[PDB]
């Protein structure tokens, strides 16, 4: 079409076509823009296309053209400047210079043009960068004398000095070498007395303007690095605590200057600086009670109205008072006269406390736990601040948020209903929030106690009823477990409970009966230490726990199956051991009437209640008993087991759920009980490994008769379901075992006999990655035992498992994953399976290493990296044999160049540190002359060539092919820093980092390398 | 009547899918990287009429970065993603802000750390701290699970409509008025296995 | 003295028959693959002036509609062969998007119980359109 007509370089430059399509890209729609867009991407990335940049600077009526055209010069600047010849680089600086200079100059393009001129800004920064002040000497002094000539010049020159900053000090170590970034340091650092003494000059000699802002914007930038006289042997402290603090337009900037400054490099034993310290933040707090609110400001009112810039303006005081009084409030403890400031600096804090903004509440809160902490520790601190942390206990226990174990919330149609997922973002906030109100607790045990009580007394008087009143409050009364006395916390939790049980005999209908029970659940599973002191309230706990598994409300009813876990996690003691006055453990009472009791839970439920009996069972210790115990709790499972074996020897839906749920209890219980569990195991052993069999040859035959398609479908996948709980199962069990010699004597051959071969004659889509898991759990825990065992596991799974991974990087998503978890832990326990294995697939072991190190995903990328460097420790350790040898010059330049390959092309940034490594430990086998034989061919280089020079000439070669641009100096000059550094892993990747900046330019600096 | 909106981060942090999720209500598990930048159109109903915004959704992997800031231009309001299991894409959010507010000096930014879904966090929660300073709005995301998915859009629409009770509402519902079907069921359900 | 005191959805007109959540799904032809249209609650809708039975479905959070239509006499569930819990069917003229267009979709539920529910209401809806 028309708008492709940019495109052809052999014509002149239609400057009206190129304001059209950019016209179109940013104020057009639908196709046309889509259109344009490509177009003019094109047309920016054609390497002749800055040679069309002046052009388009001088003739283009669209602001967009023109910046566009300075994106070009951009990339010509960054990454080929030194390619150009020299005249070609004194014109781009001047017309970019004289741009900048003629749109200040006139009024209206200034005003109006922002974004422009700030990318011209840029675009001579990233000039400077290269040319400065080395072939530019006069740069700063010339920019000083043009500001006193405009106004407008002069503000520019403060946007052009801040981005300046930004580049040499904020962000140039990722983005040049370490000897680049120190020269450009050292060169601002040298003239920046003379930048210091105009910014100075500007702040003096006005009050609002766009000039100030910019100035201080500027300054800003500054405090990041320039030494703190500039900052305190100036009057600079004195305007910016003052002055710029009045003007709205200036107060913005200043108080995050301000917030920098409080971070400075300052002297601790000079009083006058101390001085200074407190002078500037008493000033500013002045400035805000006088002209911003006073101390009484309801501020969350003002932060909820969002008027202009108040939410911002709130934020920013936040972080001024947490950065100052966290570094220096001990400046204002001692004093008597600075007392009334510290605490109205407090009392600020307060206030912006109770503004509702979560991220603006976690940067308070963090503040308060920095305050506690210290009040807990430092001797005659907490009094001072007894007012503060008063108040401190309100705001927390009202914000209380609800706690991960609270499993019932309020809907939008007000029904109180059980939580469709989990609250995952406020994990972290509660336990900020009970970290802080446990500190705040302990400082003062008599005045939480009083707010607890008297906020109780609110709720059952009726006064301040509500759900949200009676839940944060009991969720914070849960938090403080621990910090009373036994005593205490004895009398608290007895006034609480009863509290909360008149609150459900008031409050009837299923909503305030679920927020109640809720609440309770919560509290008593919070006081662990109680139930073991009270066995009657104890056992009446968990009696109610089990009407509630019988709810019709599906929240309580999972809140009840939690909170009876987490119980038994801590009192399981109380369970097994008969009380006084009982009959029998409360245990054997529990089993009895397990059929009953969870005859309406979801069958995960079923199994949480499994798992929480097998915790109790682990603490009898005398054997004979727990295996009785362990008998009747499987009472139930085993019959069913029992008469499905049966039947089985003689497979609908209904049967295979029966099958899963079976062997999910046993997961269950082997969980909890581990190493005990064997007896149970050994019940079931050799008939659940034929049932997989079975399991196994129905899926096949349905694949079979069906097609591929038979996988996706509710019969098949349950019968997976079957052959996954059963690998899961062994897996756990053998995680847990404690005596090895059962395990590999009666469990695992008949374990392989079963799962390898299936897994091998299964077509890809039919096998289970679980079953890498399981081997790799095996190998794991008795590996060192059956190394032919693992041998059969390597036949089994490697090439056939490489064969489904090794065309892309998605596919088996989980097959990947589990299958380089299972080589690592081989090459980790078993080396000598590896070894075993003939030259063509101890090849493919090497390329599935390197496929792996190529993979973005995480969990394969580092396991890769691992078994690479584990690899290479694996052959150093056999020393000087036929293998060893063999082996490096086979693959020694392969896991180099490999390695190479995944350091240099920018998709594997993850992955630079464990990289970096491992060309570390390579490169230095050659220095350390741990290889034994020559590495080259035998006549491509002299004879007796070491391997040391012949490893330079390698990598040299390989770097001038792969990166062409480069120069030759600049790759000896990088091989002979990183072959230098290969004992000193910190400097060697830095040396790294270097090449990597270099590789991205032209003409990268050779000397570069020689950086200390 | 409508509002750009930019959203930058590195490449495969979730920025189209997220987008897409809220167009289509489709979630894209394939990874497509996208070339320069797709502009999408995206309405949302609030209780102070129709917001629109015009949803620039650019590149993140520098290879097929296009224009790059190019884009901002005129931006009136930005979302900045990065992905909670990958740590790297949270060290590079301040170079995307870097370069965002060169641009666009003072907009609404909402930071997000998107696929909060998956078991392994790298970023801890306690590590996310960039948007204080910034005055970002921060929100932990899940494109795939729609954690919070409606969160990002919220806050904007809040912020430049200038409206804190600002809410989502429900559209009016106007009345309503071969055998590829059988492809259609014979062609496997996606994620069998979610609650829904 | 008597101080003086200080200073649209379209479904108000109809009787909700039946409520449940569910996913929905399209199906994409070209690509032959489902595709997520919407979660959130489906309802059938009565409208009391007509006595006609429609699908409405809105997303969780945003509100936005992912299924508006009549619930056609003719229409028939059939299962999909990757799950127990979920119908598919073809509808001539669905308006979530705006303008009448067709679509096969798909509607998964949190057990195999609410799919079974879903399947008789929806036939007794059928049979309401028919009168
Ligand atoms: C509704 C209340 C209602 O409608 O009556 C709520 C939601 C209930 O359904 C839920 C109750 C739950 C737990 C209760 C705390 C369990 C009750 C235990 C109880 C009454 C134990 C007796 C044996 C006691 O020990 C009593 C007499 C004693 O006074 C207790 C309350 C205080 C103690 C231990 C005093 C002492 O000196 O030791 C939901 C889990
Ligand atoms: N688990 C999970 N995966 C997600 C989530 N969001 C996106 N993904 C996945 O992440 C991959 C990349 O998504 P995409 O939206 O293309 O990322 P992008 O930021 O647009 N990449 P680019 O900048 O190159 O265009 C896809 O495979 C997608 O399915 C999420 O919330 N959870
Ligand atoms: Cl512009
Ligand atoms: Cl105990
Ligand atoms: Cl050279
Ligand atoms: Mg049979
Ligand atoms: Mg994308």
């Amino acid at each position: 079409g028309a708008m492709e007509g940019i495109l052809d370089f052999s014509n002149d430059l239609d400057i009206a076509l190129l304001d059209q399509v950019v016209s179109t890209f940013y104020q057009g729609s639908g196709v046309q823009q889509k259109q344009a867009q490509e177009i003019l991407t094109k047309f920016q990335d054609n390497p002749d296309a800055w040679q069309k940049a002046d052009q388009i600077l001088q003739f283009s009526t669209n602001p967009q053209s023109k910046f566009i055209a300075l994106s070009i010069l951009d990339k010509l600047i960054t990454r080929k400047w030194k390619l150009l010849p020299n005249d070609h680089r004194i014109g781009i600086r001047n017309f970019v210079v004289g741009m900048i200079i003629s749109m200040c100059q006139d009024d209206e393009v200034f005003k109006t043009q922002k974004n422009l001129i700030n990318k011209s800004d840029l675009t001579l920064v990233q000039i400077l960068k290269q040319e400065w002040p080395q072939n530019w000497p006069e740069f700063i002094p010339e920019l000083i004398g043009s500001s006193s000539s405009s106004v407008n010049v002069c503000e520019n020159n403060m946007i052009v000095l801040k981005l300046l900053s930004e580049e040499v000090f904020d962000f140039s170590a990722e983005q040049m070498t370490q000897a680049k970034a120190l020269h450009l340091k050292n060169s601002m650092s040298k003239e920046f007395e003379q930048i210091f003494k105009l910014c100075f000059q500007v702040l003096e000699q006005g009050s609002s303007s766009s000039l100030i802002v910019a100035t201080l914007e500027s300054l800003l930038r500054y405090l990041h690095w320039i030494p703190y006289r500039y900052i305190y042997e100036t009057n600079i402290l004195e305007l910016l605590s003052t002055k710029f603090m009045t003007s709205p337009d200036t107060r913005a900037i200043t108080l995050k200057c301000l917030t920098e400054v409080s971070n400075l490099k300052i002297p601790q034993d000079n009083d006058l600086i101390k001085r200074q310290t407190v002078l500037f933040f008493q000033n500013t707090l002045q400035q805000i009670a006088t002209s911003v609110m006073p101390v009484t400001a309801d501020l969350k009112a003002t932060y909820a109205n969002a008027n202009g810039n108040d939410q911002s303006f709130l934020q920013d005081l936040a972080m001024f008072l947490t950065t100052y009084l966290a570094r220096n409030r001990a400046l204002l403890e001692s004093d008597e006269s600075l007392r009334e400031l510290l605490l109205n600096a407090h009392q600020y804090l307060i206030q912006l406390s109770k503004i509702e903004e979560r991220e603006l509440f976690k940067t308070t809160l963090d503040y308060w736990h920095n305050l506690v902490a210290d009040l807990f520790y430092e001797p005659l601190k907490k009094h001072i601040y007894e007012e503060i942390c008063s108040q401190l206990r309100l705001v927390i226990i009202e914000n209380m948020v609800r706690p991960e174990e609270v499993l019932v919330v309020e809907n939008d149609e007000g029904e109180i209903v059980r939580e469709f997922v989990k609250e995952s973002d406020t994990i972290q906030l509660y336990k900020s929030e009970r970290e802080v109100l446990v500190y705040l607790t302990h400082l003062n045990v008599i005045d939480t106690e009083e707010i607890m009580i008297s906020k109780l007394a609110r709720q059952i008087d009726g006064s301040e009823w509500s759900w949200h009143n009676i839940n944060t409050l009991s969720w914070a009364i849960g938090s403080i477990s621990g910090t009373m006395s036994e005593d205490t916390e004895k009398r608290f939790v007895v006034t609480v409970i009863k509290d909360l049980l008149d609150l459900c005999v008031k409050k009837r209908g299923k909503d305030n009966a679920a927020v109640v029970a809720s609440d309770i659940m919560y509290v008593v599973g919070q006081y662990p230490r109680f139930l073991k002191a009270h066995w009657n309230f104890l056992r009446t706990v968990i009696l109610k726990l089990f009407e509630f598994m019988h709810e019709t409300h599906e929240g309580v009813q999972d809140m009840a199956c939690d909170t009876f876990i987490k119980i038994v996690q801590k009192c399981k003691y109380h369970f097994v051991i008969q009380q006084p006055r009982e009959s029998e453990p409360f245990i054997q009472t529990i089993i009895r009437d397990i059929q009953k009791t969870t005859a309406d839970l979801q069958p995960q439920q079923v199994h949480t209640f499994y798992k929480a009996c097998g915790i109790i069972i682990s603490e009898e210790r005398s054997v004979a008993e727990r295996n009785r115990l362990l008998s009747d709790l499987m009472q139930l499972p085993n019959m069913a087991w029992d008469t499905i074996v049966e039947q089985s020897t003689a497979l609908d839906s209904e049967t295979v759920k029966i099958i899963a749920n079976i062997i999910k209890t046993n997961v269950a219980v082997c969980t909890s009980m581990g190493a005990d569990f064997y007896p149970q195991l050994g019940h079931i052993y050799y008939n659940m490994l034929q049932l997989y069999r079975a399991v196994s040859s129905m899926i096949s035959a349905q694949v079979a008769a069906e097609g591929l398609i038979a996988t996706k479908t509710p019969k098949v996948r349950g019968l997976r379901t079957i052959k996954k709980e059963i690998l899961k199962l062994v897996e756990t069990y053998i995680s847990k075992a404690r005596n090895l010699d059962d395990v590999v004597k009666v469990l695992v051959e008949p374990l392989l006999n079963a799962v390898l071969e299936d897994y091998m004659n299964n077509v890809p889509d039919a096998r289970d990655a679980e079953v890498l898991n399981c081997m790799t759990t095996v190998v794991e825990k008795v590996g060192h035992m059956i190394p032919q065992g693992v041998i059969l596991i390597l036949q089994s799974v490697f090439e056939c498992t490489l064969d489904m991974i090794n065309k892309d990087f998605t596919e088996y998503p989980e097959h990947r994953v589990e299958f380089y978890k299972l080589l690592k832990v081989i090459n980790e326990k078993s080396f000598a399976a590896f070894l075993e294995l003939p030259p063509a697939a101890f090849k493919l072991f090497v390329d599935a290493i390197c496929w792996a190190f190529k993979h973005n995903n995480r969990d394969v990328e580092v396991n890769g990296l691992q078994i690479a460097l584990d690899l290479v420790k694996n052959i150093e350790r056999m020393g000087n044999v036929p293998f060893a040898n063999e082996f490096h010059k086979n693959y020694f330049f392969i896991f180099v160049s490999e390695t190479f390959f995944v350091l240099t092309d920018s998709d594997h940034k993850s992955g630079f540190s464990k990289q970096a490594l491992l060309l570390m430990k390579l490169i230095s086998l050659v220095y350390d002359n741990k290889i034994s034989v020559p590495l080259y061919q035998e006549a491509e280089v002299p004879q007796g060539t070491s391997n040391q020079v012949y490893l330079s000439q390698y990598l040299a070669n390989m770097l001038s092919n792969a990166f062409p641009h480069l120069t030759s100096e600049q790759i000896a000059s990088f091989l002979s820093a990183l072959t230098k550094q290969c004992k000193d892993l910190v400097v060697f990747k830095g040396t790294l980092r270097d090449f990597l900046v270099q590789i991205k330019e032209v003409g990268g600096d050779p000397t570069d390398y020689l950086f200390a | 009547v409508q509002f750009k909106l930019v959203l930058v981060g590195d490449g495969g942090t979730g920025k189209t899918t997220f987008v897409k999720r809220h167009l289509t209500g489709e979630f894209e598990k394939k990874y497509v990287a996208t070339l320069g930048v797709e502009v999408h159109p995206l309405v949302f109903h609030t209780n102070r009429g129709p917001i629109k915004f015009n949803v620039w959704d650019t590149a993140g992997q520098e290879k097929f970065g296009g224009l790059r800031d190019g884009y901002y231009i005129q931006a009136q309001c930005a979302i900045i993603m990065f992905d909670v299991t990958s740590r790297v894409t949270y060290k590079n959010v301040p170079n995307w802000h870097r370069d965002l507010v060169r641009v666009c000096e003072n907009i609404p930014i909402v930071l997000c750390g998107n696929k909060v879904d998956i078991k392994d966090r790298k970023v801890k929660a306690k590590s996310i701290v960039f948007h204080r300073k910034k005055n970002l709005q921060y929100y932990d995301i899940s494109a795939k699970s729609n954690y919070n998915f409606e969160k990002p859009f919220l806050w904007l629409a809040r912020k430049l409509i200038g409206d804190p009770n600002l809410e989502f509402v429900a559209m009016p519902a106007l009345a309503p008025p071969e055998h590829d079907l059988e492809v259609a069921q014979t062609t496997a359900l996606p994620d069998e296995d979610d609650d829904l | 003295i008597h101080f003086e005191p200080v200073v649209k959805t379209m479904e108000e007109d109809e009787e909700v028959l039946y409520k449940v959540r569910a996913k929905l799904f399209r199906f994409d032809k070209d690509a032959k693959e489902w595709k997520e249209r919407g979660t959130g609650d489906c309802k059938f809708l009565k409208n009391k002036k007509t006595n006609k039975v429609r699908i409405l479905m809105r997303r969780d959070k945003t509100l936005k509609i992912c299924a508006n239509h009549i619930i056609a006499p003719e229409y028939t569930l059939k299962p999909n062969v990757g799950s127990d819990r979920s119908w598919v069917y073809a509808c001539t003229a669905d308006i979530a998007e705006g303008e009448a267009e067709a679509f096969t979709f798909a509607i998964r539920f949190g057990s195999k119980e609410n799919a079974d529910k879903f399947k008789e209401e929806f036939e007794k809806a059928q049979e309401i359109n028919k009168k």
